[PDB]
């Protein structure tokens, strides 16, 4: 009468962690940092494309202006 | 087992690779960007010089050819 029975007990494995506290805090600062420099670089776009924007308009009227006293020149001259 | 371990451990450096190229370009990025910020500045002063010039000159000829 030899005849033995047994119960079981578990365990549970260490979720997937402790190395998500060491590069993760690193990444998090480093994204942070590029943000900052985004929202950097977003403003000096806009401020660049409005300096743009206001030299077209000085452009186009040196253009017109040389343009009509050459012609003007011109008919007076012949 | 030990494959979720490697493979935890091998997917952070990456991460870690990839942010600080981006940060690298950033910087350059920003660098150069106010370097043609200060180009552009100047562009815009001569045009504004010219152009101011030209509208003396065709002012100061035309008056003089009307009187003769």
């Amino acid at each position: 009468d030899m005849r033995n029975e047994l119960e079981e007990m578990q365990r549970r494995a260490d979720q997937l962690a402790d190395e998500s506290l060491e590069s993760t805090r690193r990444m998090l600062q480093l994204v942070e940092e590029s943000k900052d420099a985004g929202i950097r670089t977003l403003v000096m776009l806009d401020e660049q494309g409005e300096q743009l924007e206001r030299i077209e308009e000085g452009m186009d009227q040196i253009n017109k202006d040389m343009k009509e006293a050459e012609k003007n020149l011109t008919d007076l001259g012949k | 087992a030990l494959s979720e371990i490697e493979t935890r451990h091998s997917e952070i450096i990456k991460l870690e690779n990839s942010i600080r190229e981006l940060h690298d370009m950033f910087m350059d990025m920003a660098m150069l960007v106010e370097s043609q910020g200060e180009m552009i500045d100047r562009i815009e002063y001569n045009v504004e010089h010219a152009v101011d010039y030209v509208e003396r000159a065709v002012s100061d000829t035309k008056k003089a050819v009307k009187y003769q």
